[PDB]
This record gives C-alpha cells, structure tokens and sequence, in this order.
RNA sequence: AAAGGUGAAAAGAACCCCGGGAGGGGAGUGAAAGAGAACCUGAAACCGUGGACUUACAAGCAGUCAUGGCACCUUAUGCG
RNA sequence: GCGAGAGCUAACUUCCGUAGCCGAGAGGGAAACAACCCAGACCAUCAGCUAAGGUCCCUAAAUGAUCGCUCAGUGGUUAA
RNA sequence: GUAGGGGAGCGUUCAGUCCGCGGAGAAGCCAUACCGGAAGGAGUGGUGGAGCCGACUGAAGUGCGGAUGCCGGCAUGAGUAACGAUAAAAGAAGUGAGAAUCUUCUUCGCCGUAAGGACAAGGGUUCCUGGGGAAGGGUCGUCCGCCCAGGGAAAGUCGG
C-alpha cells in the first residue's frame, strides 16, 4: 500500500502559523519563516524566564535605594541595618513598603540606623 | 530661452507640410477639428497668410500661392475671405476645446474664423 | 430555524443593489485606479465622473454602475434620488497567458490579466 | 553590468511607493443650458454650447 | 504532454431588468442554484473591500520579557 | 599557559610534549569578543546568599572610611 | 551536549476483529482562550453533502524547509523596459454601440534594376463573395493573411 501525506503536513503547518500571529510581514504568513522566527523565539522565551527574575530584583532594589535616601540613608547601609536588627524582609516587600506606605518605611529606617549605631 | 515655435516631433520639412496642409484645410472649410496643440500652432501661420492675402495685388496672390498649393483655395482666400476681413485688425481666428479622445487620450479642439 | 437545509429552503439569498462584470479583459490595478474615484459617491456623480475620466477602464465600470442602478430600481424598488455607491471593488480573473519571443533564443510569457468589477448600490438617508 | 534587484520588495514597501497614484477626479461643472456636465473652458458635450452653440447636436 | 466530477433526474433557467456583447440581478425549476453549465469539496501562496487598535524625531534578524493604553467577551470576566 | 625545536627568542606562524577550555558549553565578567576569568543550565517562582567582576550618571551596588602618591588627563597602549 | 549507541512512545494509509456513528448530516476544509511530558488530542460553532471515528492486532510507497531538487500556481522587479528601421502625415466625408487605426474624397510624403511586374522552389484555400469579432494583430479596431459559410481553379498545341 502507499501512504500519501494527505493531511498531516498542513496540520503541522497551520500549528506553527497559528502560533505566529501578530508577527510582521512574512514572519506570520509564510510557514518557513514562521517556523524559523519561532526557533529564535524559543531562545528568547527560555532566556527571559530566568532573566525577568533578574530584572524584577533590580527594580525592587532601585525603589528601595530611593526610599532609603529620602530619609538620609544609603541603601547598602540600610540593608545591613535591617540584617543587624534581624528584620527579615523580601526586597519585593521592602520595595512595596517603600513605595506604598511612607511612615512604615520610615519606621524601618529608624530601626535600621539604630541597628547601625 | 526665448525661442518660439513647436518641434511637434517632426523634421523641418514635415513641420512645414503640416502648417501648409492644415492651413489649406482650415481655409477650404471655415472650421476644422484637430489636436489642441496643432491648433495652437496653426492659428498664427493662417492668421498671417490671411493678412498677406489682404493685399489683393498680384504679389500677394503669388506669395500666398507658395504656401497654399491648391488653386481653388488660393482664389477663395484672395477673392472671397481676405476682402471680408477688410475691417478687422487681425484676430481672424479662434479656438475651441472639445476634449479627450478614446484611442490616445488627447484633448481635441476646434479652430475657425 | 432548525436545520441548515431548512434555511436553504425557506430564505434564498438576495444581492440588494449589486452587479458584477466578470472576466473583463483588463488589469485590476488599472481598473481600480478608476474605481477609487467612484466609491462612496452618490451614483449620479459616479455616472458623470465616469464620463470624464480618461482611462479605458472607465467604460466597463460605467456599465456595471448602470447595471447595479437597474438592479436597485427594478429588481429591488429603491429610490434613485438617494442611491450611492455603498461599495465597489476589483478582483482578478483567470489571467490569459501568451508566449512572446525575445532576443536570441529566449522566450517570455505575457500575462494579459482579466478583471472582476463589482459595484454595490444602496440608499442613503442621513437618518 | 546588468543590475538586478537584490531582494524581493515587501508588499508593504511596494504599496508605500504607490501612495501617489491616486487619480484626480475632474472638476466638473453643469452646463448653463442643456444641463448635463462639462469641463471648464471646454464645450458642453451634451448640447454643444459654449455661449451660443458651437458643436453640433 | 495536461488532461476527470452540475443534478436523483435536464426538470440545462420561458419571461423581465442594465449591456453591442460579455457578464450579471430577478423570476421559475430544484431539497439545495450556499448545484447554472468557467457547474463536488475548494486548503495555502498571492490580489482586494470594510472594521478594530495604531503609526509622520525614527537606527530595526523584527523576536522575546515587563508594564501602561485602548478594545472585546461562545473552550471568555482572567491564568484572559 | 608552561616545555622545546624550526622561524627573526616574527606571525590569529609551523611541528612535538603537557594542563585547561572551544570543539560538542548555554549562564555572569572581560564595551563588543569560540578560546581568557567565574562557573557545568531536569522544569516552575514578581524569593534568599555568593563567584569572577563591580558600586559618580548611561548601568545593579559606598560620590565608603583612614594614611599617603601623581597634576601629567599620566590614568587611557613602545624603547635606547 | 555534536557524530554514535540505547529506551518509551506520537501520527499516517491499508488489513483483520471488536465497538459504533452518519441526511435531525460523514470524511475533508475553517475559527478557537480547553487537554496531555512531547510527537499530539478533544469540546463547541461555520463549511460541506456521503461516507467515517475509537480499540486491539498485522503489513508499509508512512511523517520534509532545504538537495542551483520535480510538477504546479502565484508574487518581486512595475504600471517600470519596450511596442521591431526616422519613408510622414493632414482635413473632410461615411460607417458604427463604440473609430488617431475601417471605408471614400482631396492633398501631402517614400520606393521606382524597386519597395514595380512575371516564373521556379516552397506553402496549402491563405484567392473571390457574404458575414463575424472571443482569442491571434505588440495600441485600437466596426478591419485583417484571423473565425463561419458558400463559391472559385477548365488545355490535342504551355510544363510533366
Ligand atoms: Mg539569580
Ligand atoms: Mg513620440
Ligand atoms: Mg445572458
Ligand atoms: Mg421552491
Ligand atoms: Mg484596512
Ligand atoms: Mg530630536
Ligand atoms: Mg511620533
Ligand atoms: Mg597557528
Ligand atoms: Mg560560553
Ligand atoms: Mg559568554
Ligand atoms: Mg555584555
Ligand atoms: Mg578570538
Ligand atoms: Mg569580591
Ligand atoms: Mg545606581
Ligand atoms: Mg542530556
Ligand atoms: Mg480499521
Ligand atoms: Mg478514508
Ligand atoms: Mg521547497
Ligand atoms: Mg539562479
Ligand atoms: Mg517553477
Ligand atoms: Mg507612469
Ligand atoms: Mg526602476
Ligand atoms: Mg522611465
Ligand atoms: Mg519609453
Ligand atoms: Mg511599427
Ligand atoms: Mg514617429
Ligand atoms: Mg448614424
Ligand atoms: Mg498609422
Ligand atoms: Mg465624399
Ligand atoms: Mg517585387
Ligand atoms: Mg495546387
Ligand atoms: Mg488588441
Ligand atoms: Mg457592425
Ligand atoms: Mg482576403
Ligand atoms: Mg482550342
């Protein structure tokens, strides 16, 4: 017996192509360039899962430093200050305190510069 | 660049045989239909030729006869029309824009006395 | 309605103010150049502009315009003094193909394309 | 010799190029007599009027 | 060399509308003309019309991640 | 890199010995950069500590401390 | 983790058997935010108009992006080059649904040991009449060496 392709190739193809909507020009309409674009997309996805974990830490840190310095303290000195007084806060959380709740962040500042004295 | 006249994608002899044929024709029948341009280019050659024929002497006939090679038309422009234009300081003709043709897209036009 | 077949019996589709010239031996992009002037415009206007547009295509398109008019008036009892070109477009017919010789032995293929002109008339009140 | 294009031109490009092929619709006036339409400084092709009446019928 | 397919049955569309015609819109037949003779399905490339959000200080393998704006609500008011 | 020959104690040179890496190695650093420095990625996380390398702004992190040096932009490429 | 070795599977036709669907609508096609560790798999809806899914087992012409691969369709270059001798055209008139291109008239221009006339070779109805206009004509055609029909070719002495 013989077994043509029948139906499989087009299903594969549409699969790729349908992953690829919103891609510019032929990248979203031609199979091969879709499939290709997608390989590179692979790289970018995996990488950036790790990397976004890298990025958000960064952000938190920025905000923290800011709040720190509003009340006359560097960030680094603020964080040894916190570790000294064994306050054990996430910097995600430290950021959110710093940004959202003024007086509270203030209190943590005073506690930390005390731990520094 | 103050030069004057139209090349009309033709050689000097052609250019001449043109203005002569179309002069002969306009004078043979009071009004003709032709490219708007060829009209523009015809008006002052014919108007002048009229002013020549407006002399009436034999010189002015022989003159006209060089440009207009058909006896009957010469005789017409000498004896019939020039004498009519008698009192008009030139402007012996006028031009009308009919408009676009089918084959080649060209604004035709009408020229008459 | 319960069945597709049921609908296919009960309704019958209508093409209200619509005519189509199929297989016009012209090129779409050309014909479009003309059509884009006609479109949105109030049928009378279209009738005129088509008489003073100096493309060839202008003529087949004139003809479809009139066919859609005579379909909105007759087969649809619509109101002339309220008709406008609701939509119009050109798509590609089966394109004629012919060999043409070239220099040395080479040959080539001219595509005498073809065209489907479509106009759709429709009444316009503002309210 | 024999230049040739390096790369297919995108549908997008090609069409950006075409941004100027818009035909210009006639400015059209309505004949002061027989009433259809005409071009400025041309003879009204319906009647034949240009003030009195020049082209024929 | 390429070449295949109306419909169960030709009942193959009388007649009316625009057009020289081509083509089409009706009507009538048919279960269906979402089968009309360029007639089974009719994918993709490719060409267009319309609508959503968008773009005229911009350096780009066109993705990917994060967030904000708008829009939308049939495995859909959230993980969207 | 270290050990030699060949070579001009030239070569991103050639031919051997030896360790490591690339090859078949992603991740951080060295602006960029197979090889160098840190380091071997089973997957998920908007969690914590570190390595080399860094903490004026682009750019995460002391415009840190104390005792000096250089004033030449040396810093930010060579010699008698 | 490259060559390579090993392991467990996904999907495709055909085949046997079991289950079983299908005009209150099959396969195929189309959309989709659901499912599975992946090949993949279902739900619903639109299409279509007569066949087909699931399970176990068997056999393969069994899975594609590459091969300046093969066949086919359609893009780009692009409304670009070009429209095939620089011998040349103008008006009127007619026709016609439509004419710069067809017909008539008047001229103009170009060949004239030729671009005129008559044979041969070759071609094969291309000749004449009447009609036609899809394509062929490098535009357009109402015209044609194109399409349809009907006519036309006569030898004791020319050639065999
Ligand atoms: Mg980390
Ligand atoms: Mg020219
Ligand atoms: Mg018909
Ligand atoms: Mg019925
Ligand atoms: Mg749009
Ligand atoms: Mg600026
Ligand atoms: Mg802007
Ligand atoms: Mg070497
Ligand atoms: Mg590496
Ligand atoms: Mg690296
Ligand atoms: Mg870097
Ligand atoms: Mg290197
Ligand atoms: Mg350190
Ligand atoms: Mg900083
Ligand atoms: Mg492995
Ligand atoms: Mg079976
Ligand atoms: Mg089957
Ligand atoms: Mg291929
Ligand atoms: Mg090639
Ligand atoms: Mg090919
Ligand atoms: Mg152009
Ligand atoms: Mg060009
Ligand atoms: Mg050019
Ligand atoms: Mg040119
Ligand atoms: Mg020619
Ligand atoms: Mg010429
Ligand atoms: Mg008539
Ligand atoms: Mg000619
Ligand atoms: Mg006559
Ligand atoms: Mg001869
Ligand atoms: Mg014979
Ligand atoms: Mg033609
Ligand atoms: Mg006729
Ligand atoms: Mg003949
Ligand atoms: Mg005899």
């Amino acid at each position: 017996p013989r077994a043509k392709t029948g139906i499989v190739r087009r299903r594969r193809h549409k699969k790729v192509l349908k992953r690829a909507k919103g891609f510019w020009g032929s990248r979203s309409k031609q199979y091969r360039n879709a499939f290709q674009t997608l390989l590179n997309a692979a790289t970018y996805e995996y990488r950036d899962r790790r990397n976004k974990k890298r990025d958000f830490r960064r952000l938190w840190i920025q905000r923290i430093n800011a709040g720190a310095r509003l009340h006359g303290m560097n960030y680094s000195t603020f964080i040894n200050g916190l570790k000294r007084a064994n306050i054990d806060l996430n910097r995600k959380v430290l950021a959110d305190i710093a940004a959202r709740e003024p007086e509270a962040f203030k209190a943590l500042v005073d506690a930390s510069r005390n731990a520094r004295q | 660049h103050g030069k004057a006249g139209r090349k009309l994608n033709r050689n000097s002899s052609a250019r001449v045989a043109l203005a002569r044929a179309q002069a002969t024709a306009l004078l043979r029948e009071g009004r003709i239909q032709t490219t708007l341009t060829k009209a523009k280019e015809l008006r002052p050659f014919v108007e002048q030729l009229i002013t020549t024929a407006k002399g009436g002497d034999l010189h002015s006939r022989r003159l006209v006869a060089q440009d207009i090679h058909d006896k009957d038309v010469v005789r017409k422009v000498m004896d019939e029309v020039a004498p009519k234009y008698a009192e008009r300081p030139g402007g012996y003709t006028r031009i009308l824009r009919v408009g676009t043709r089918r084959g080649d897209g060209v604004t035709m036009a009408l020229i008459e006395l | 309605f319960r069945n597709k077949k049921q609908r296919k019996q009960q309704v019958k589709l209508r093409k209200p103010g619509f005519a189509v010239a199929k297989y016009v031996r012209m090129s779409p992009r050309k014909v479009r150049l003309v059509v884009d002037v006609i479109r949105g415009k109030s049928v009378q206007d279209a009738e005129d502009l088509l008489r003073f547009i100096p493309r060839s295509a202008s003529e087949p398109v004139a003809k479809v315009l009139n066919s859609a008019k005579a379909n909105a008036l007759h087969n649809d009892e619509m109101l002339e003094d309220r008709l406008f070109v609701k939509e119009a477009y050109v798509d590609a017919g089966p394109t004629l193909k012919r060999l043409i010789p070239r220099a040395r032995g080479s040959a080539n293929i001219i595509k005498k394309r073809t065209s489907h002109i479509t106009i759709i008339v429709a009444e316009k009140g503002n309210k | 010799k024999h230049p040739v294009p390096k790369k297919k031109t995108s549908k997008s490009k090609r069409d950006m190029r075409r941004s100027h092929h818009a035909l210009t619709a006639p400015n059209l006036t309505e004949c002061p007599q027989c009433h259809g339409k005409k071009l400025s400084h041309h003879i009204c092709p319906n009647c034949g009027y240009y003030d009195g009446r020049q082209v024929l019928a």
